[PDB]
């Protein structure tokens, strides 16, 4: 996340962590969306351009986090994944189309003031909510500027980052990459006229893009981090993927395997 | 299970308490 | 180059190669105009994001290729660098602004078939060519292909590359980059809803934009490639350096440091 | 001709010289509008 700020505690209970068992890295951001099931983005998964097919072994989770470096006794939690769903019409190979997974934890974990789901949005909310000009929350691990010259040493910040983001026109953006943006996913932005900047990196990917519902005080987790462009040479605004566009799947999913 | 209470912040909504930013969201609703 | 195609023999008798002295590495493309002066990027001489800092004494130059392979019997010729000037206002921290810079060679090189300089517009030719829709031609020997994820081996062309792009609006340029274009700059590229494809790459860098005249038929070098994006990740548009925009610096530096 | 031979830039020995025509000048004759 760069030009964000710390989160405060427990103002993003649903924040997860993605992880590789060995060498130990943190690999992307995730949500919880439920006891047992974790939301993230499919290309933190499996990405070919990137070396990337991981297996729920190679992976771990830690829900609960504040400081990236510290770890919090009683406050953090770690859990194995129990199976892998990526959206089987995840398109790597063009734009990112259904960027999506959902990661099924071996155990429950428990709620806690760190740890709580997120909502997913119905109908209602989605259409009410997801509008250009609307401003949605992002929060992440990933780097504090840019990564496109050498290093990864630096930049990396040692408690959560959050920073909100407004939701771009559709055609505003599609004029803004020549990659094919479907209605799966959205674009989320500062243009570079608003003096307020801030924006999502690379590292953040799978993490969510939260709104906090007027009409019941409750935050929905609209979209995914699918490709945050804060730390890159160029990118006028990130993607992500739309997650109600996608809800039909996910729950197809959850309501088969628990 | 969780969904019947999803969405609410244990240190924030469920003590009735905002945080620093969550104000910026609900403005941009009204342009 | 993406897309594009072989060039002909003697197609682009003005195109330079950049090399780094040592270790040996092109690093650039670059532009004859005249018998000592070549044209190219600021940023493939200067550009501390990448650890690039070279002197005239960094590098040298090959001019009249065709194939990168073979060596072209008494047709290329390779030179040393006297001097290099990079333009002052020349800004790399933010957008690549004023992105040019001379090369004075060690000595003259000599015309022949393979070896001619382009001309440099004047206003008018500027003003009747660089218009959006109109194209011109880019060469150099960038990557072939995406060159965003592992490994820099393959891709490489055997020879010399081109392509023709249309040049594209100022604020459709702007709406595709987060960069501060200025008007020291143009853009150029095709539209992804491509019925033509075809863009420069990061290889292809300090390489020439140029334009026949249809009035006196001659080729102008309107720009120079700042930003090519044909093999990044995204970029809709790619950045070139306006070249008559900087005339003065040029006339004023040619002035001064040749006979 | 500022050293160059700038009386003559912009006319390739092998093309604008013999008279010829590049395989794609054309096209960029043709987006004069
Ligand atoms: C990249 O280009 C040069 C690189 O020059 C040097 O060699 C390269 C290979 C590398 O080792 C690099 O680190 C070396 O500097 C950069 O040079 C300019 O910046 C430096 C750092 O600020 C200047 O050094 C200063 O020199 C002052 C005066 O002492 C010097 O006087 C003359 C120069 O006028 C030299 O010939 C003397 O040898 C003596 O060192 C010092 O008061 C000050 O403390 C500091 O040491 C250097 O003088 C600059 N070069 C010139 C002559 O312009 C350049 O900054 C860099 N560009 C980038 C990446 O931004
Ligand atoms: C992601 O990896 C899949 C499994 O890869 C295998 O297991 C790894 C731990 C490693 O040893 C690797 O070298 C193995 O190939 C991969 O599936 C492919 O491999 C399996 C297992 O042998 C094979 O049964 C399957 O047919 C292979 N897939 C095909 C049809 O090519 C999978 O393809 C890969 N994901 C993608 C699509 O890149």
């Amino acid at each position: 996340i760069v030009e964000g700020s710390d989160a405060e505690i427990g103002m993003s209970p649903w924040q997860v962590m993605l992880f590789r068992k060995s060498p130990q890295e943190l690999l992307c951001g995730a949500s919880l969306i439920s006891d047992r099931w974790v939301l993230t983005a499919a290309h933190c998964l499996l990405y070919p351009p990137w070396d990337k097919n991981f297996t729920e072994n190679d992976l771990l989770v830690r829900i609960g986090k504040h400081s990236r470096t510290r770890y919090e006794r009683n406050i953090e939690k770690i859990s194995m994944l129990e199976k892998i769903y990526i959206h089987p019409r995840y398109n790597w190979r063009e734009n990112l189309d259904r960027d999506i997974a959902l990661m099924k934890l071996k155990k429950p974990v428990a709620f806690s003031d760190y740890i709580h789901p997120v909502c997913l949005p119905d109908r209602e909310t989605a259409a009410s909510l997801l509008q250009a000009g609307y401003k949605g929350r992002v929060t992440g691990w990933g780097n504090l500027k840019e990564t496109w010259t050498a290093n990864v040493g630096k930049g990396q910040p040692s408690v959560l980052q959050v920073v909100n983001l407004p939701i771009v026109e559709r055609p505003v953006c599609k004029d803004s990459t020549r990659i094919r943006i479907t209605d799966n996913m959205f674009c989320a932005g500062y243009k570079p006229d608003e003096g307020k900047r801030g924006d999502a990196c690379e590292g953040d990917s799978g993490g969510p893009f939260v709104m906090k519902s007027p009409f019941n005080n409750r935050w929905y987790q609209m979209g995914i981090v699918s490709w945050g462009k804060g730390c890159d040479r160029d990118g006028k605004y990130g993607f992500y993927t739309h997650v109600f566009r996608l809800k039909k799947w996910i729950q197809k999913v959850i309501d088969q395997f628990g | 299970s969780g969904e019947a209470d999803c969405g609410l912040r244990p240190l924030f909504e469920k003590k009735s308490l905002e945080d620093k930013t969550e104000r910026e969201l609900l403005e941009s609703y009204i342009d």
